[PDB]
């Protein structure tokens, strides 16, 4: 095929792992047992699953948590026999929300089998693309052994792509004090290896689930459930195959213009309360206005006082061309939207014709047409500079440094990452100069 | 760069500290693997780095910091050298009532140990020399100092003297005054091959990834009437690891890197402390800043800082790292 | 990590230890016996964080009790649910230290130590993934003080990647009978604030001042401050008996705790306040209970927090009430009187909510707190210490045990900068 394989690492990119293939076999159309009533036993779907013998479709996933109490779930739950088992990969002492016992201590002496069963993924398929990884910015867990893991990936496999699925730490929902230590050092490591990071502020999602949900203490399920959703409409063209999409990788190649920055804004169109019912569905136009609300927005920033330097609009559902382009006429004057000088303004767009599937109870309203835009704006530097605060006063007086330094790490690697996340920050602020 | 350059040359301040920087050239390893060479001294007095960087666009610039200090030894001079301006205008410190100090401070792989404990001309050996060629010069004489050696390791947080074969020892404090360091086998010597025995039965009683894995302190006191008069360390410490560069995992191993770049961080928070004035500076942290604080703040202290710098791009990160503390030293 | 080896030394360590296992033995639903009578499954998905499994439904204590005493066993076999205690896990002396640290360090302690080193051995022999230690006694005796003291250096010395916890409490003329009291204290700092992670500090002098002012009990008994202590431990331990992704393991706990590795001495707190046998009719809300445990009158050590800036905090709530109440009562807490945190540390509190209630109660509420006034409970021993130093009082005692004299100036330079240290971070802003 053109394969894929997921990799999900840590509390968060676990559970919302398990949201993700929960939503792709319903869309797909597959039961907990991993049967599938239409296939013959090479379509656009076998790429992000394989075919056993006994039709048995199975996911190309690699899970891995160093405490086993949230894997166990899987094998539990009502997915236990969808798995093959050998990839449900465990340890014992959670990382205990410290970056270095990721990178250092214990990812050691796990990395070799968590590579071995991806070897026996990868020696499944006949060419694939490259790993999906689905990590949180925060956990000891999900940092380190990613930012680990991730410098592996790119000695076993340095011609494959890497996409990497972050999920920046909200203070309500935080476990932790040192969350801004994690993130800077997990961004720092996995940088250059790392071709495309999506970003996902759990600040947003709970607002998102605050507003057109109307949760007033939303779960970490339901936030699971609706960065799941997101995640099926960008992967969605990857997936599915009409004369009307194309792949991801074609246009990843318009959404990244420099190699550190590569941080695609993502914005999700219709989220509406299936409780609060009574409704009528939206044009083309309407979710393409809804593209550019804050609101609807995944990180929390502010494109409007920021530049553009690309778009991408994966639309799911009802969509015929002229109804985007029409959309798109609507949209392209009547607003203060601002591309750099070097860059042509231009949108493309790919229309997946299948409708978006929501959850059985799951408070998403399920809807006819929707459309998730990729925007690689400058204004997404502000989740970096909110988190160099939170960080730039506790590394003042190298208050909770003294845990990552006593599991491995020294020093002068937090003044480096650090020094390296401002030179970011002044990248994009070059991004914004003109010419004359 | 490198030549087409060097017009000016160095006309400084006053101190509180010996700082200075050594430079080692690169080996075979470095070599082999062809890495470069970004480091370079034009005068006895200036420290040059060729930070790699590269913007955003993938153009590749040099940031070319420069340091300047109270002397730039180059991939060359040999430990007289080093000697001759780091320690040797120490020795006049103990004999006219003094407490002097010597620090290595360095990544491992930097040269600290080599610079101290030699193969064996190590700064020990060649200091104690001065120390009994001076005693014999008729003013010196009239004194009639009884001389001393101490030598022994910091590990796993805890204190082991290598003279008394890796015995225990505790470290107290007690009105003021000093920091008591009880316990401390304290051998009289008289030659200077005297000395040499006791350096090679703490060079090799040492523990030991063939590189100094404890904190060695080497004294060479002086008592008039028994009463302490004089008192010249000579510190080889353990360099600031990466902890990016994986030690083969090892159960012990990590401990021992782990508790090295703790040291050193509490060290280095005493620095950044001092440099600002914190009236309280976290001496109490470990127990090498527990001991070095006379260092610093003693009554009639002097002390010197030779620190020590790989060449490698490799090393960069460390050497600017190790660089920019030795210049927040200088005050 | 799951499995935390629980151990109880000293008359107060002892007694205090007991009753923890009787309060947690009940709210797990472990009979007297031994075997389990509870309801919901919620008190067995984390039950392995505190009892070994003899096969039969028999939950036992994975406990050591020692002394050097002979006698203190007996006030074991009265504990109501004391039978439940494993044979080989009772390792009793029969010198007796009469409130005196050197006898317990450097004399009859260093006899006992290594036979409960081999309990100690033998019990982490048969634990998946141990976590780490987690110790009850008293400051101003002789046998708790500095045995456990020892202890922990060996087990530190032996077990080096496993967390250092201790529920340690203070002496104060307000109980104490003798005065050899202040000598024991520094020693027992010195000792903690170099060799332990974690430390929990209770004084006399606030259980006393509690069962005086609030439940109005003039004479209070000894068994008056037992009560009051199993409670606050109940609830600081709620965060590893019960499931939850907050403080979830004991690394976790002290990571978002402990800014600085000396500085970790903290002042529990409970809300609401009861006597024994007493359950609460009006039981209390949310805004009084977290009005209550941030106010200094349910506070556990003789330490105004709104002289000092808090580094950390921990709050917990049991009970079955509003989550939105709770985060918000917390954020009111926080910024309306934001003049107390450390702007410097950001995200600095910290709160879970579980579902089990304690017993007799409907509603709690327990606090954790690392505060910079903590400075005042030490500045205060170093007061009644220092003008018993400077008289060389009782010395003999002590020093005439194998130990040095100076190793007591040297606990006094450590606590006077240790002091200087909190504070130092007391008036540092984000410049
Ligand atoms: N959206 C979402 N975020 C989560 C979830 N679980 C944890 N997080 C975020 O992750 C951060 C804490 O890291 P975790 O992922 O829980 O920790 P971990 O990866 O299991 O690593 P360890 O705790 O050391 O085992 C918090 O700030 C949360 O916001 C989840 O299920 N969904
Ligand atoms: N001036 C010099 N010229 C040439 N080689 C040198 C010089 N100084 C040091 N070296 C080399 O540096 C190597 C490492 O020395 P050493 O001091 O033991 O490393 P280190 O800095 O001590 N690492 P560590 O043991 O953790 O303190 C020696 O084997 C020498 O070959
Ligand atoms: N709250 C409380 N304090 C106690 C108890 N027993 C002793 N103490 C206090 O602990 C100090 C030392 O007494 P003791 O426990 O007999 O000494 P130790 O066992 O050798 O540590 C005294 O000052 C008492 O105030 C107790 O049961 N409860
Ligand atoms: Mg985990
Ligand atoms: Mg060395």
């Amino acid at each position: 095929m053109r394969e894929c394989i997921s990799i999900h690492v840590g509390q968060a990119g676990v559970q919302i792992g398990n949201a993700c293939w929960e939503l792709y076999c319903l869309e797909h159309g597959i039961q907990p047992d991993g049967q599938m009533p239409s296939d013959k036993t090479d379509d656009s779907f076998n790429t992000f699953f394989s075919e056993t013998g006994a039709g048995k479709h199975v996911p190309r996933a690699v899970f891995v948590d160093l405490e086993p109490t949230v894997i166990d779930e899987v094998r539990t739950g009502t997915y236990r026999q969808l798995f093959h088992p050998e990839q449900l990969i465990t340890g014992k002492e959670d990382a205990a929300n410290n970056y270095a016992r990721g990178h250092y201590t214990i990812g050691k002496e796990i990395i070799d089998l968590v590579l071995d069963r991806i070897r026996k993924l990868a020696d499944q398929c006949t060419g694939l693309q490259g790993f999906l990884v689905f990590h949180s910015f925060g956990g000891g867990t999900g940092s380190g052994f990613t930012s680990l893991l991730m410098e592996r990936l790119s000695v076993d496999y340095g011609k494959k792509s890497k996409l990497e699925f972050s999920i920046y730490p909200a203070p309500q929902v935080s476990t932790a004090v040192v969350e801004p230590y994690n993130s800077i050092l997990t961004t720092h490591t996995t940088l250059e290896h790392s071709d495309c990071a999506f970003m996902v502020d759990n600040e947003a999602i709970y607002d998102i689930c605050r507003r057109n949900l109307d949760i007033e203490r939303p779960t970490y399920t339901n936030l699971n459930r609706l960065i799941s959703q997101i995640v099926s409409s960008i992967t969605a063209s990857l997936r599915f195959d009409g004369a009307l999409n194309v792949d991801l990788t074609e246009f990843q190649t318009n959404l990244v213009p420099y190699p550190r920055i590569h941080f695609p804004l993502a914005t999700y169109a219709p989220v509406i309360s299936a409780e609060k019912a009574y409704h009528e569905q939206l044009s083309v136009a309407e979710i393409t206005n809804a593209c550019f609300e804050p609101a609807n927005q995944m990180v929390k920033c502010d494109p409007r006082h920021g530049k553009y330097m690309a778009c991408c609009l994966l639309y799911r559902g009802d969509v015929v061309p002229k109804d985007v382009n029409a959309a798109i006429a609507t949209i392209k004057t009547k607003r203060s939207i601002q591309f750099v000088d070097w860059c042509p303004t231009g949108f493309k767009v790919g229309i997946n014709y299948q409708p978006p599937t929501v959850v059985p109870g799951g408070d998403l309203a399920k809807v006819q047409r929707a459309v998730c835009m990729l925007s690689n704006t400058t204004a997404i530097a502000e989740a970096w500079a909110r988190l160099d605060h939170k960080f730039d006063l506790m590394y003042a007086k190298r208050a909770f440094v003294h845990w990552y330094v006593g599991e491995g790490m020294e020093e002068g690697e937090f003044s480096e990452a650090r020094e390296d996340m401002a030179a970011l920050e002044k990248d994009y602020e070059e991004v914004g100069v003109d010419s004359v | 760069f490198r030549g087409s350059l060097d017009y000016r040359p160095l006309p400084i301040d006053e101190h509180r500290i010996c700082v200075c920087v050594r430079k080692r050239p690169l080996n075979k390893k470095e070599t082999q693997m062809k890495d470069l060479d970004v480091i370079t001294i034009p005068s006895k007095d200036v420290v040059m780095v060729h930070e790699p960087k590269q913007k955003v666009d993938l153009t590749r610039y040099l940031e070319n910091q420069t340091f300047r200090f109270d002397y730039a030894f180059d991939d060359s001079a040999p430990n007289e050298m080093v000697y001759r301006f780091t320690a040797r205008p120490l020795v006049e410190t103990i004999f006219e009532r003094g407490m002097a100090t010597c620090f290595a401070y360095g990544q491992t792989g930097s040269g600290k140990t080599h610079t101290m404990g030699g193969d064996s001309k190590g700064i020990y050996a060649l200091a104690a020399r001065d120390v009994f060629l001076m005693l014999k010069k008729p003013n010196y004489k009239k004194l009639e100092l009884q001389v001393y050696a101490t030598f022994f390791e910091i590990y796993s947080g805890k204190v082991f003297d290598l003279l008394n074969r890796k015995t225990k020892l505790r470290v107290l404090e007690d009105g003021k005054q000093q920091v008591q360091v009880v316990g401390l086998q304290e051998r009289e010597v008289k030659c200077v091959e005297d000395v040499l025995k006791l350096i090679d039965i703490g060079n090799s009683c040492r523990t030991s990834a063939h590189s100094s894995r404890s904190h060695a302190v080497f004294q060479i006191i002086l008592r008039r009437k028994g009463k302490l008069h004089g008192k010249f360390s000579l510190i080889d410490l353990a360099g600031n690891e990466r902890g990016a560069d994986t030690s083969s995992a090892d159960r012990q191993t990590r401990l021992e890197g782990a508790e090295i770049n703790k040291s050193l961080l509490a060290l280095k928070e005493c620095i950044r402390a001092l440099g600002r004035n914190k009236p309280h500076t976290p001496f109490r942290a470990s127990k090498l800043t527990q001991v070095l604080r006379d260092s610093f703040i003693g009554e009639n202290s002097r002390t010197c800082m030779i620190a020590t710098i790989s060449p490698g791009m490799a090393s960069c990160e460390n050497t600017l790292n190790t660089l920019r503390y030795a210049n927040r030293v200088k005050e | 990590m799951r499995e935390i080896v629980h151990i109880q030394a000293g008359q107060c360590g002892n007694q205090i230890g007991a009753k923890f296992w009787e309060v947690i033995s009940d709210e797990h639903g472990i009979d007297p016996t031994g075997s389990y009578h509870g309801d919901s499954d919620l008190q067995l998905e984390r039950i392995n964080v505190y009892y070994n499994e003899a096969t039969g439904n028999k939950y036992v204590p994975r406990a050591i009790l020692v002394d050097l005493e002979p006698g203190t066993m007996d006030s074991v076999r009265s504990g109501p649910f004391g039978q439940i205690f494993r044979p080989d896990n009772f390792v009793f002396g029969q010198s007796g230290a009469g409130n005196n640290w050197a006898k317990g360090h450097y004399t009859e302690g260093a006899e006992l130590v290594d036979s409960v080193l081999d309990v100690v051995r033998k019990e982490s022999e048969s634990c998946d993934c141990l976590q780490g230690f987690q110790l009850t006694h008293s400051l101003g005796g002789g046998t708790g003080s500095g045995m456990g003291t020892l202890l922990i250096s060996k087990i530190r010395e032996e077990y080096p990647d496993r967390i250092m916890n201790t529920f340690s409490v203070m002496p104060s003329p307000k109980v104490s009978d003798t005065v050899v009291e202040p000598y024991n204290a520094t020693l027992s700092v010195h000792q903690l604030v170099e060799n332990t992670d974690e430390t929990y500090c209770i004084d006399n002098e606030a259980l006393y001042d509690i069962c005086f002012r609030t439940l109005k009990l003039t004479t209070p008994t000894y068994g008056d401050l037992n009560h009051l202590v199993s409670a606050t431990m109940s609830g600081v331990t709620t965060c590893l008996r019960f499931p939850g992704q907050l403080n979830a393991d004991l690394r976790k706990l002290a990571v978002n705790m402990v800014p600085f590795p000396r500085l970790h001495f903290f002042m529990p707190g409970f809300a609401p306040l009861t006597s024994r046998g007493s359950q609460q009719y009006r039981a209390l809300t949310v805004p009084e209970l977290t009005q209550q445990m941030f106010d200094s009158k349910n506070m556990m050590a003789a330490c105004d927090p709104r002289h000092g800036r808090y580094l950390t905090v921990a709050a917990i709530f049991r009970g079955r009430m509003s989550m939105k109440e709770v985060d918000e009562q917390m954020l009111n807490v926080q910024n309306k009187n934001s003049s107390y945190f450390v702007e410097w540390i950001p995200n600095n509190v910290k709160t879970a909510v579980c579902d089990i209630p304690p017993r007799g109660l409907k509603m709690s509420a327990t606090f954790i707190g690392n505060s910079t006034a903590i400075q005042e409970l030490f500045k205060r021993i170093s007061e009644q210490f220092t003008a018993m130093f400077r008289r060389k009082a009782f010395l003999h005692w002590y020093t005439g045990e194998g130990m040095d004299e100076m190793e007591f100036t040297e606990a006094e330079s450590n606590m006077n900068d240790l002091v200087s240290e909190y504070q130092q971070y007391q008036d540092a802003t984000a410049d």
